[PDB]
């Protein structure tokens, strides 16, 4: 389907700072790393979780999807605030 | 007294160690070492003992990998022995971080 | 209790890594081979055993099998065979 | 009322639902744990876009051009193994010499 | 003489109702056709005979009957034709194939 | 004390290829595992392109496809000749 | 019109392609080296370039698809379409 | 005409062109050459123009990657020319195929 993320990735870049301009030709770049390191953290995703032979997905091993495979810095206070917004999702009922 | 070359040990222990394919390190101190690498993130881990084979053959393969590239990198330049850039430019064409 | 256990880090010596790396081919080593080779096992095995039991824990599971670190070495990119 | 704002932050979570659902293999997924992936894409990518100021006295230019993301996403040495046999579409080296 | 789809419908010998399980195995969407898929068992075939028929080769080369595990890494070097089938080659001791290089060599 | 296993079909079709030698059990799992890693990887992608070309269910065109863009032309021509003659047996399914 | 002609005599663009990167100078030679490397990387990634087109079952080629085969043979030149 | 010594020129044309990022190999050469190559082992097809310059953008960053690891292989010998056995070791060091 017509989908894109590029609207989403120019309401990023104002909640940077807005000065700058998404260029013509980078969103697409940049729609590219989203998908791919989407779909292979879906990928392990999917066999790490069923290598347990549960049925669903969900936190653990998705949390354990992105520890482990990208690397350490960025790793853990990616992680950090992954805890943040899936318990700031549950912060209301 | 019968004695030939230092330095010609190559050829019969190139055949001494290649028709064996046992596994080259020696295991419970290797055991040691890998407990004491792991012991300082994680509490209480045990290993399972094939797994501590997998572990391994696996420093092993990427041992072998290593300075067999080193070698032909150092007949790369004229030099008969391994030296220190020669596993330095190794560790730069890795690819791995 | 504590486990209070210091280098072994060097504990495969000179002879040992020679070897190792004779092994591999090489017929000539020169005098300060020990602390490359040295770090290089470090390196690689500190990725090793931080994949692997990183995800063992996943697994609820504070005891690693054998099948969590073939799978990380495949996950690595490096798959072994044979251990199942 | 809104689900990324129920939720709260900054991206879509409705169609990553379904594209889970376009990827996945368990048969079961969670209803829930949207909550995760639009934390990771919010992560990742603001931990390359914001990078992207870096380009102002090096560049005094003011959209994010093609080879400029790239020649600062170089020096990120946490951001290139992210990317590792990727490479650009016209993105250029950072120099050096011997 | 029998009224039994005895299962190698092709006639080939690996198991089918493992073929179907493990195509609903990996498994992404809802419908899979389980039943034309016996040509995957026949790849399977095909690369059980591209490792064991030189097995049989190197199994003349150390005057055994019990296949094993360093005959198998030299079969596993056999050559480009199966390096690159199994781009990370290494299985459990395994060794590596004979190698001397023509550099060290030189009537000393 | 219940597992899924592989080695009684290898060692039948070792047996029927070559008549006269024996097995061993490292050497019996280093082959299982060199079979369902083969499987996976032809899995894998056979899952992506049929995900990637817009079509709904999985098909033999697609995974004889698969087989020729995983592995190398020597016995791509192999897979492909036993690809076509299996479907030729099993699509002769006749009453006799 | 379909007939061929060499264009492994592409050009000699390596005296300044090879001005991409660190490139000292150069003492030649690498002319024929280079044709051969570079002709295998092309010959790699145009075999599953049509490989794709013939289970696209339509007779052009396409960037979503290239870059499909692109990241399947490992050499990912990401990011077009 | 006054023009002095060589080499030093070499390094500011280097960081001439490693400042732009202009798509270095010039157009209709490739797509002769892509054509030329893709039409023999599988028969005639058809090519669009965003697919063909994506190809030649792989092939640039391919060959531009090998032959930056191949001058630090020529200058691991202590040497600063480029010679073909640097391309090789380049080659198998990088993984032979």
């Amino acid at each position: 389907r017509k989908e894109t993320y590029s609207s989403y990735i120019y309401k990023v870049l104002k909640q940077t700072h807005p000065d700058t301009g998404i260029s013509q030709k980078s969103m697409s770049i940049l729609n590219s790393f989203v998908n791919d390191i989407f779909e292979r953290i879906a990928t392990e995703a999917s066999k790490l979780a069923a290598y347990n032979k549960k049925s669903t997905i969900s936190a653990r091993e998705i949390q354990t999807a992105v520890r482990l495979i990208l690397p350490g810095e960025l790793a853990k206070h990616a992680v950090s605030e992954g805890t943040r917004a899936v318990t700031k999702y549950s912060s209301s009922t | 007294p019968h004695r030939y070359k230092p330095g010609t040990v190559a050829l019969r222990e190139i055949r001494r160690f290649q028709k064996s394919t046992e596994l080259l390190i020696r295991k419970l101190p290797f055991q040691r070492l890998v407990r004491e690498i792991a012991q300082d993130f994680k509490t209480d881990l045990r290993f399972q003992s094939s797994a501590i084979g997998a572990l391994q053959e696996s420093v092993e393969a990427y041992l072998v990998s290593l300075f067999e590239d080193t070698n032909l990198a150092a007949i790369h330049a004229k030099r008969v022995t391994i030296q220190k850039k020669d596993i330095k430019l190794a560790r730069r064409l890795r690819g791995e971080r | 209790h504590r486990k209070i256990l210091r280098d072994n880090i060097q504990g495969i010596t000179k002879p040992a890594i020679r070897r190792l790396a004779r092994r591999g081919g090489v017929k000539r080593i020169s005098g300060l081979i020990y602390e490359e080779v040295r770090a290089v096992l470090k390196s690689f095995l500190e990725s090793v055993i931080r994949d692997s039991v990183t995800y063992t824990e996943h697994a609820k599971r504070k005891t690693v099998t054998s099948l969590d670190v073939v799978y990380a070495l495949k996950r690595q990119g490096r798959t072994l065979y044979g251990f199942g | 009322q809104s689900s990324s704002a129920r939720a709260g932050l900054q991206f879509p979570v409705g169609r990553i639902k379904r594209y889970l659902k376009r990827h996945a293999t368990g048969r079961t997924r969670v209803g829930s744990k949207a909550a995760i992936y639009l934390t990771a894409v919010l992560e990742y990518l603001t931990a390359e876009v914001l990078e992207l100021a870096g380009n102002a006295a090096k560049d005094l230019k003011v959209k994010r051009i093609t080879p400029r993301h790239l020649q600062l996403a170089i020096r990120g040495d946490d951001e290139l193994d992210s990317l590792i046999r990727a490479t650009i579409a016209s993105g250029g080296v950072l120099p050096h010499i011997n």
